[PDB]
RNA sequence: AGCGAAAUUCCUAGUCGGGUAAAUUCCGUCCCGCUUGAAUGGUGUAACCAUCUCUUGACUGUCUCGGCUAUAGACUCGGUG
RNA sequence: ACCUCGAUGUCGACUCAUCUCAUCCUCGAGCUGAAGCAGGUUCGAAGGGUUCGGCUGUUCGCCGAUUAAAGAGAUACGUGAGUUGGGUUCAAACCGUCGUGAGACAGGUUGGUCCCUAUCUAUUGUGCCCGUAGGAAGAUUGAAGAGUGUUGCUUCUAGUACGAGAGGACCGAAGCGAGGACACCUCUUAUGCUCCAGUUGUAGCGCCAGCUGCACCGCUGGGUAGUAACGUGUCUAUUAGAUAAACGCUGAAAGCAUCUAAGUGUGAAACUAUCUCAAAGAUUAAUCUUCCCAUUUCGCAAGAAAGUAAGAGCCGUCAAAGACGAUGACGUUGAUAGGUUACAGGUGUAAGCAUAGUGAUAUGUUGAGCUGAGUAAUACUAAUUGCUCGAGGACU
């Protein structure tokens, strides 16, 4: 169904301002640069186990 | 489990052939049937080879249900045959011999000569 | 009445043949012995309660404030502690066993978690009725249930507060009373209790005195003939 | 539900698992979604445990979950794996392969994971 | 409980504002005799 | 605390018979049942075969189907119940456990047994 | 003449019988026939009607008495929207 | 005719019921041309329930079957943004009738379509911010509450009293109960869709055998865990305060007396204490507790820099949990999930070898084949040495 009026800016912001983003995990690399997410492979290959991957 | 409206035979020499369950006596919402219980029935087929005629509403006793039930003593009695009996408000029905098995639940309510007369007592 | 009891956890459930060789639904429960942390007596803490400690763990995985309080009370290291209000007090630090707490035939109450059903409808969370779907089904037959005490300008035109609606069901501890004590065992803090236990898997049960009566003990045990032939 | 993407039932699930295990055995490593990667790794561990013991019965049992791929025919796959991969991991109890988290793909922007083996 | 009865009476004799409920908060009436503001030297009066 | 969950054997030992002749789905067996009515000690004899046998130690139950003068009656007993006197009669060729086609067949069509 | 409460009849829940445990179903018997009527046919007729019912067999998740799973979304993620 | 004729879904059935008593039973009591049984009359009082099959466009209306009873009134004549459309009142047509006739009967019938992706008040659960006032967290209290407070049968006591005679009581206890709230899949049933055995056709794999896809997850039989019932397991309370009907004892008014005007017990399924738990943002922000450090000092006591250790969040192994959040543990200080291993269970002698059978087939092989989730030890894999904020008691 629908009402007989419109929804102003304030109602939307009360809906939108609580849709705001949040923070994330982080992982400083202990052997290289290219700071990466936690529990994620750094973007320069050399990972803890080994260079499980590449830089690109 | 054993809901009503299930035509079944008899267990003694009464002349009747078929009979159906109609209603639960006293408190409603029972919705099911158990062995050795008195329930009001509506006869479905009764040829004049005995005394029962079609169109009679009385309380018959069912003793066999193919679905079976769990007796709380630790005996899961499940039958494979269906029959009932009609008692004249005492320990003896109209038939001379009692055919078919009979449960022992109907013991503290009396009716032991029927057990001694029926083919099987379980 | 006098309040005593112990904790417990579900370690299984099966059938047990008690006296008269009849089957009884018996649940085996590992009771957790409680080491008393003291008594919060009234006129001293205003709510009488026997402080029980539980979940015995090691030291290196302990929290500094909880560890400091535990050492200040000098109570032996257990991970968690809780009070039981109006429970008969005991000395700080002792052996609590259901064999000495109660008799083998008393009446007790239990408190066990339930299953998490996730989001669940009324018919499975409040057990309402579902009508026939024959002679045409079409639209959803089970969404919320139709109520009309409000219609027009002023009859109610709104729903009363507390109308059971959308939400999660289960995953909540339920307290049941008047359950018999069945069997005494102390090999591995095991007990036997009649009935069906609340909890889908690995439920935790709080057991205290039943509040309909202190629990009249009656002689019931197990009967069996372990024979070789 | 009428005409649409028809089905993603467990039949397609196990079919995709078979395709992915065939691929990873054909290339020693595969990069896919972690959710599918873990189910693939379970099936891979079961296959490896089956391939530890070798016999015509064991070969028949192994030949129920593999298909022909490029750069490695099904017979070539079986030959290569039973020659080197199975004896190599026959000393480590459990935890055969290693699964590691990758970045998001460009298409769906969904998480990928790399499964590595043949040490 | 009888102090809450006086609370209800005075709240029914006050003009309905935020100041009214704050005045309600500014009243410490209890059935007992042991309280805390008696240490602040409360000037005894009656019907003010 | 970690529990081995082997307490099932511990609760069995307080309800176990020491001989307990076992059976599989497809073996005929007669069961003697002593009943203490205090006036007529009926040794109930239930003959037939076990249709399904539940295991897992203490939950061991089994349904036996008797045909008393053409009256088929299938009754589910339990292994650990007291007063149970199972006497093994003969053992047959166990084709498939949980025999469901034996709950619908009758005499003159039974399976072979071993003396 | 015929048929006559029916799709037609107001007195109706038409009399009565059958069946139905139980008939505001139906079919037969008398004939509440303002408005019974003979080619806007009076009676019925073999076969048939995606014709209208009435009863049963067999049968079932329609009820008793609802539960599991799968797809499809609803939930999240990314793109339009 | 006051607006809703610049749209009022306004029946029945189903679900949910709720509200009131003029409660019907049910509770108790008084009166009674009321021996008992069995009644009637009057009174207060709602805790639960107040049945079912059938026909009917129908709850109606009626028939029949049950209890101590089968209630009444209400919600645009409860419930079409909840459902159907069962139909007077469509269009199509018929029956009988009427109208000269288009058509109609305040008559019946054949057949027939009643939408909505929720903006908000309302409603229910879950989440982030901070208050909460030194922070953080455990135990809690409890201000206000909710759920629930239902009912019968039989026997012993008793064929006892009762009239005399048939007949035959309330209640003390007991069991039997119904019905529902609740528990789980413990045994029975159901389920089990990556679980297997039997199992045909095509397609392939040089071929038999054997494997796989599809052919209803080709199908039938089952079953691990979970999840339900058709399964059995707790309860149907007691107590107290004031109690209604309803008697009181004393006693005046009004020199006897009299529940009442003073004082004084009783007594209803009614109300609340009492049972089940939620329940301080309960701004009435409630209590205790421990840890944190007080590591200087321009400025408004530790940000002008040292900025918790109390923790808290992110991430992951995960799982009672599970839309996300949150939920609980674990995170290299290492057993938190998966396994590795052995076991339960079945799937019930796998393949294959050997023997006899032309062949099907008959025996050791061998409980063999394996196990989604079942039982337990398990660095073997994954859980990063990872990121962020985070104190000086802020003021009496």
């Amino acid at each position: 169904a629908v009402q007989q009026r419109r929804s102003s800016k304030h109602r939307r912001d009360k809906r939108r301002s609580h849709d705001a983003l949040t923070a994330q995990a982080l992982s400083v690399c202990q052997k290289c640069g290219k700071k990466k997410l936690f529990h994620r492979v750094c973007s320069c290959g050399m990972y803890g186990d080994l260079r499980v991957k590449k830089a690109y | 489990m054993v809901s009503f409206m299930t035509r079944l035979n008899v267990a003694d020499n009464t002349g009747a052939k078929q009979v159906g369950i109609i209603k639960v006596l006293g408190s409603t919402r029972k919705r099911y049937a158990f062995l050795g219980d008195v329930v009001v029935v509506s006869v479905k087929d009764a040829i004049p080879s005995g005394m029962v005629k079609k169109g009679q509403v009385l309380r018959a006793v069912i003793v066999r249900t193919k679905k079976g039930q769990q007796r709380k003593d630790g005996t899961h009695l499940k039958f494979d045959d269906n029959a009932c009996v009609l008692i004249k408000e005492d320990k003896s029905p109209r038939g001379t011999r009692i055919f078919g098995p009979v449960a022992r639940e109907l013991r503290e309510r009396g009716y032991n000569k029927i057990l001694s007369l029926a083919v099987e007592v379980v | 009445m006098e309040i005593r009891g112990i904790f417990g956890v579900k370690v299984g459930m099966s059938q047990v043949f008690t006296t008269n060789n009849e089957r009884l639904p018996i649940t085996v429960i590992y009771c957790e012995p409680n080491q008393v942390a003291g008594v919060k007596t009234e006129a001293k803490d205003k709510y009488s309660a026997t402080l029980l400690s539980f979940d015995t763990v090691e030291n290196k995985k302990l929290n500094k404030p909880q560890q400091g309080f535990f050492e200040k009370n000098n109570l032996k290291p257990t991970k968690h502690l809780q009070e039981i209000r109006n429970m008969t007090g005991f000395e700080m630090g002792q052996q609590i066993t259901p064999q000495n707490l109660f008799q083998v035939g008393e009446y007790v109450d239990v408190s066990a978690i339930s299953k998490g059903r996730g989001f669940t409808g009324a018919i499975k969370r409040w057990n309402f009725k579902i009508g026939p779907l024959g002679h045409g089904a079409g639209y959803p037959h089970r969404f919320q249930g139709s109520v009309q005490a409000g219609r027009g300008g002023a009859s109610a035109q709104r729903v009363f507060k507390g109308k059971k609606m959308s939400g999660h069901y289960g995953h909540e501890k339920v307290t049941v009373q008047n359950l018999r004590i069945v069997g005494f065992d102390e090999a591995n803090m095991l007990v036997l209790v009649s009935g069906a236990i609340a909890g889908p898997e690995g439920g935790v049960v709080l057991i205290r005195t039943a509040k309909k009566k202190p629990g009249v003990v009656k002689p019931i045990e197990l009967a069996v003939q372990t024979e070789k032939a | 539900s009428y005409i649409n993407k028809p089905g993603k039932t467990s039949a397609w699930r196990v079919m995709t698992v078979r395709q992915q295990v065939s691929a990873v055995l054909a290339y020693g490593k595969i990069e896919t979604t972690l959710k599918k990667a873990k189910n693939t790794q379970k099936r891979l561990d079961k296959l490896i445990t089956l391939a530890k013991v070798d016999n015509f019965n064991n070969r028949r049992q192994v030949k129920k979950w593999l298909l022909n791929t490029n750069l490695f025919d099904v017979d070539q796959l079986m030959d290569h794996l039973f020659s080197k991969v199975a004896p190599k991991y026959e000393k480590t109890p459990g935890g055969y392969s290693r699964v590691l988290k990758l970045g998001p793909r460009r298409g769906d922007a969904t998480e990928m994971a790399i499964l590595q083996l043949t040490d | 409980q009888s102090d809450k009865l006086v609370y209800n009476a005075v709240k029914g004799m006050l003009p309905d504002n935020r100041l009214s409920r704050r005045w309600i908060t500014k009243v410490h009436v209890f059935k007992g005799d042991k309280h805390n503001m008696e240490a602040q030297k409360p000037t005894t009066l009656n019907w003010s | 605390k970690i529990n081995k969950q082997a307490l099932i054997d511990l609760v069995e030992q307080k309800q176990l018979k020491a001989y307990v002749p076992e059976f599989s789905a497809g073996d005929e067996v007669n069961v003697a049942i002593k009943l203490k009515e205090k006036e007529k000690v009926r040794i109930q004899n239930f003959t037939g075969t076990v249709l399904r046998r539940r295991g897992k130690g203490i939950s061991e139950t089994f349904i036996v189907r008797k045909t008393t003068d053409g009256i088929p009656i299938e009754k589910n007993f339990q292994i650990h119940n007291p007063n149970i006197s199972i006497e093994l009669k003969r053992r047959g060729k166990v084709r498939r456990a949980y025999i469901s086609y034996m709950r619908e067949r009758s005499g003159k069509a039974a399976k072979i047994k071993e003396r």
